[PDB]
């Protein structure tokens, strides 16, 4: 009967049922194998640790985040994932429900076959099917015309859809925030002499990329009051002891996401991006996708957004014209909140991917 | 530790329930809210319309408020506790030794409510709570023992370094404190378990034997108790009931083996039922589950999920064990990998849960605590923890080795005392089937009747039994 | 049947069975020669005493410790003391058990090697195993986390270990405490015009070593109540009938393990290699190094440690980093109570070095 939404982050793996609260478990879905000897002859260690308890054991494993730049390492460390969500949070068999799984918006043939085929083989599963995270974003805010953005560590994507078709020749897909911004804020926290440089660690520098940074008004004016001999800085304490006071390092890194020529390739700034991806729709279309700029994704919780990206925006797109941008609460579980509301639903109880059928066709049922 | 909506023995009710304002002044009793073991399960008195009206107002706990006295037709714990006292001055006992028989039961209670909370840091240890202080000076009079010697022996490890060359002496070492909290209740396991047997070789002199030869009993013991969720103490009944099961179909074949050639209708054979499998699971050297189990309160730490994985590390073959989520009853699909297991009986599959598993088990009477109950300051008490009349066993303290002493294995060694008892005598089995769930009168259930022929042993029996005769 | 505890002490060779009380037999280590010509033909002499009786006929023979900085002198004493231990003292055959043997955790690669092989050819046991002294010291206060000190005459150690990790990169040796403060009280004992030289008397200078002295709070201020008439002088009574009277000398002689400064030699003291180990350890880990200091050995029985260790760390730790120092009852047995719970338990009841094994593979078994 109840259909099962398990949403596969590139952060932060989310599993919840259909319907109609919030996910029941979401965790930092890296892999920890024990990396030094060991003396104490009790002693009952497995062979990878998951998150939550690859969280609560940190400095003696070795971190591998099973998704890197939007697609999956390995299948071997994959199943153990899976395994670990269906059995010790969610605590349900996955032959008792048709599940519904999500993938990334153009992401590489075929990943998304080998996932389908391995998934079906290995947990016997009734029926399924993947759907893009960013499309069920349109779902969370009810729209029937907008662009859609699932924005995680560290993979962003750009989609405009009209009522009630999407067009595939406007999509864009970066792989530029947020895992980037990661690595980013660890090399300016070491331009301030905290030097971080191991696995575990660099959880650390996203718990503050989660709370203490954020995103200025306009970088050059708020650039200028930081040098300043006035107070920026705000005080972390961290899990040794140590004490870090940082000023604009803080505001430097979530600006980061405008102007990628701070890393230095060749694509532009979320600004840019967005903007030619509605010069690439149909032209009646255009002035409907004004004031359906709705933002998504975890990695958009910088309180900096969207009055930032707004005030971008207004300036660059065609005079006259009202565009409003769309940022409420609940973004990192838009998606979710997305794929909530489907599974629910008739007609698309008829959607699904059937057992039978995919005897018979194999895992060439792409189309 | 009491499991949930389930009571304690039920002297711990009828002496709460029962006692008057002459009684309760002698023994300084309160309502079951108050201790620690009563409050873990129920606190419900069962009674009639009657003595319903009689349960004092200060014998009354907030769930006694809220749900009242529990309706049994035959229980009455606030009645029962009258005619109990006229079955006392039946028996053999006198009225100033029934008091002494009083003074041994409050003294458990007014021990289930110490707490110990971790020192300042002062060279480690333990320290008792703040809230505990004349909660172990209304103890120690009723066990017999002095205040400011007691608090030394509950949290200290008493030992000597005297046993060769320099100068020999005492020293002490404190416990941690979940060791005290062990060690609390392993004297509570202790002293009503030597009151029990106080009153049970009390009875046996009140009609004593002449002589001694040979003997016909009757055994009776609890059946296969199997419930919604089962416990650690389903446990030991369930491998208890599957050993009693072990000799029952050896006595069954034995019988047709003499029978059908002592009446000569020729000669035959049958493929036994087999349980060895099913025992060496339960209780086998080394890589039995309850071979785990004694050996797992030893380790530095104790832990239940570090107890489960290990079921399935040693026990990763044997049919009769799977885990807890392939269960063929939907309601035990619930349970994680580290949470349970089930094993399969005479009876059938029955799934265990492992949370609060381990913490029911480990008790541990160490020296400072076992050689100052026996030394106890009041002297009916003294006579309870032997040296007894006959058979005295007179063991010193002066000696050294073994500390905390095997608990997991107590129930196994005990029952085996019995078994090899059973093996050596003949057996006469009643199997005793209840009809319908309310003790009514002409009434039959085959929605009752039908699970009790499947849960003791008789459908055994009947798949053994394939004669033709 | 039941394995046999006996461990090669740096002091003090303490033996007694797996469990559960305490050793058996204690003794410090030392053999003795008849150092003057004999004038009674009784004579009933033997060529060599161990102690105890070496400590009953001090003043005439002249007392070796087999075991000096940290290592067995040679194996020609070594093997008689080994003989007198397991044979006049446990009376028990070594033929009749597996063995348990303590080492140092850091000590001359390959004498392990070679104590293991000659120990299997001098008293051919059935199966061994050798054990460093300073992780048995967790089991003997069930500890799970924590920095782990064996300190005796001569050799001190600090090793961190993290549930049940031991870290490598952290293990730090000291060979400073106690023989070098038992040479130290004979060094400022001469200060106060009483004279010891020779070699059975140095017993009766670590004999006061062990019940007179203690450790300050605040040093700079008992050097101040000392220079007046206010008395620390305690009393003692001499072997020969001669009264010694000490007063500042009584605090000198321990407060030496603290800055090495006294000897003039380049080390740190316990105060500041306590902390150099715990930051020799990964970021996350020291969060549980600081309340898991666990003390131990012999040379910690100073009735004046550790809440002068806890006042100086609490000092140089970060501010507000909460720091209990556990030091328990017992610490002479630490070790020995250590071992007795692991070769006691399953599962490494199966995991000795056994004889078949041992004869194929010869002593690099070791590691
Ligand atoms: N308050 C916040 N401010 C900035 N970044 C945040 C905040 N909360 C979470 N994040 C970032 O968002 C990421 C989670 O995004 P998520 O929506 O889970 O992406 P996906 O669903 O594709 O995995 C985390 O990696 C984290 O770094
Ligand atoms: N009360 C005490 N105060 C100070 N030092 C002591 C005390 N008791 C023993 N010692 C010292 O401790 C040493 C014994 O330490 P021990 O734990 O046996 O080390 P090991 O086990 O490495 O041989 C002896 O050499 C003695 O000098
Ligand atoms: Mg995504
Ligand atoms: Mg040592």
């Amino acid at each position: 009967t109840t259909a099962l939404v398990c949403d596969n982050g590139s952060g932060l793996v989310k599993a919840g049922f259909a319907g109609d609260d919030a996910p029941r478990a979401v965790f930092p879905s890296i892999v920890g194998r024990p990396r030094h000897q060991g003396v104490m002859v009790g002693m009952g260690q497995k062979d990878s640790y998951v998150g939550d308890e690859a969280q609560s054991k940190r400095g003696i494993l070795t971190l591998k985040y099973p998704i890197e730049h939007g697609i999956i390492t390995n299948w071997d460390d994959m199943e153990k994932i899976w395994h670990h969500t269906f059995y010790n949070e969610l605590r349900v068999a996955p032959e008792e429900h048709p599940t519904l799984l999500t993938e990334a918006p153009l992401n590489p043939k075929a990943n998304r076959e080998k996932m389908t085929q391995i998934m079906f083989e290995t947990f016997n599963v009734p029926a399924m099917y993947v759907a893009i995270q960013a499309v069920l974003s349109l779902y969370a805010s009810g729209r029937t015309t907008g662009i859609v953005l699932d924005s995680g560590d560290g993979v962003t994507h750009n989609v405009p859809i009209y009522e009630g078709y999407a067009l595939p020749h406007a999509i864009m897909r970066l792989d530029l925030a947020g895992r980037d911004l990661t690595d980013y804020l660890m090399k300016i926290l070491t331009e301030r002499g905290y030097s971080f440089v191991t696995t575990a660690e660099r959880e650390i520098v996203r718990d503050i990329k989660e709370k203490l940074c954020y995103v200025a008004l306009d970088f050059e004016n708020e650039m200028a009051t930081a040098a300043s001999s006035s107070s920026l800085e705000k005080s972390y304490e961290l899990p040794d002891g140590q004490v870090i006071t940082i000023g604009n390092e803080r505001f430097r890194c979530p600006e980061t996401l405008f102007q990628p020529s701070f890393i230095g390739m060749e694509s532009a700034g979320i600004h840019e991006t967005t903007y030619n991806s509605i010069m690439k729709c149909d032209i009646d279309i255009r002035k409907d996708l004004y004031a359906n700029n709705v933002m998504s994704g975890g990695t958009t919780m910088y309180p900096g957004i969207a009055d930032r990206m707004q005030k971008e925006i207004t300036a660059l797109a065609p005079s006259t014209m009202k565009i409003k941008i769309i940022a409420p609460p609940e973004r990192k579980y838009s998606v979710w909140i997305g794929g909530s509301i489907l599974a629910s639903l008739s007609t698309f109880q008829q959607m699904w991917i059937t057992k039978q059928e995919y005897d018979e066709a194999g895992p060439s049922i792409v189309h | 530790v009491q499991g949930k909506e389930e009571r304690n023995y039920h002297i711990f009710y009828r002496l709460c329930a029962g006692a008057s304002e002459d009684i309760r002044e002698r023994l300084h009793l309160s309502s079951p809210d108050n201790f620690r073991y009563l409050n873990r399960g129920c606190t419900r008195y069962f009674a009639n319309k009657e003595t319903d009206k009689q349960i004092l107002q200060n014998r009354k706990s907030p769930e006694y408020l809220k749900a009242g006295s529990l309706k049994d037709p035959l229980l009455d714990d606030h009645g029962d506790f009258i005619r109990m006292c006229t079955a006392m001055k039946k028996i053999g006992l006198d009225d100033e030794e029934k008091l002494d028989l009083f003074r041994v039961v409050a003294g458990v209670l007014h021990l289930g409510n110490i707490d110990f909370e971790e020192a300042g840091s002062t060279s480690g240890g333990c320290n008792l709570k703040n809230k505990s202080t004349q909660a172990l000076e209304y103890c120690a009079e009723l066990l017999g023992l002095d205040q400011d010697d007691l608090r030394v022996s509950l949290t200290t490890r008493v030992m000597l370094t005297t046993a060769g060359g320099a100068k020999g002496t005492v020293i002490k070492v404190p416990l941690k404190v979940e060791q005290a909290n062990n060690a609390r209740d392993a004297l509570a396991k202790t002293v009503y378990s030597h009151l029990f047997d106080h009153v049970v070789n009390r009875v046996n002199q009140c009609f004593p034997f002449e002589t001694s030869s040979y003997f016909i009993g009757v055994l009776d013991i609890a059946g296969f108790e199997y419930f919604e969720h089962n416990s650690f103490e389903q446990f030991c009944i369930n491998y208890c009931n599957e050993k009693l099961q072990q000799f029952f179909n050896e006595r069954i074949l034995k019988e047709e083996q003499e029978l059908y050639q002592k009446e000569g209708l020729g000669v035959n054979e049958v493929h036994y039922v087999d349980n060895q499998d099913c025992i060496d699971l339960i209780e086998a050297r080394l890589v039995g589950i309850l071979d785990i189990l004694d050996e797992e309160n030893r380790l530095p730490q104790p832990s239940d999920q570090h107890f489960t994985s290990a079921v399935h590390q040693k026990h990763k073959d044997h049919f009769r064990l799977s885990i807890p989520r392939k269960s063929k009853l939907a309601i035990h699909r619930n349970i994680r990998d580290d949470e349970g297991f089930i094993i399969r009986h005479f009876a059938g599959a029955v799934c265990y849960e492992t949370t609060q598993f381990v913490e029911k088990n480990n008790d541990a009477l160490h020296m400072s605590l076992e050689s100052l109950i026996c030394e106890s300051r009041d002297k009916f008490i003294r006579e309870l923890f032997e040296s007894s009349t006959n058979n005295n066993k007179d063991t010193k303290q002066k000696a050294g080795k073994l500390s905390f002493i095997s608990v997991g294995n107590k129930f196994k060694t005990q029952l085996n005392l019995l078994l090899d008892k059973l093996r050596s005598t003949g057996a006469s089995f009643i199997r005793c089937i209840k009809p319908n769930l309310k003790m009514t009168s002409h009434h039959f259930e085959g929605a009752q009747i039908l699970s009790q022929l499947q849960c003791s042993g008789m459908v055994s029996v009947l798949d053994l039994m394939q004669g033709g005769f």
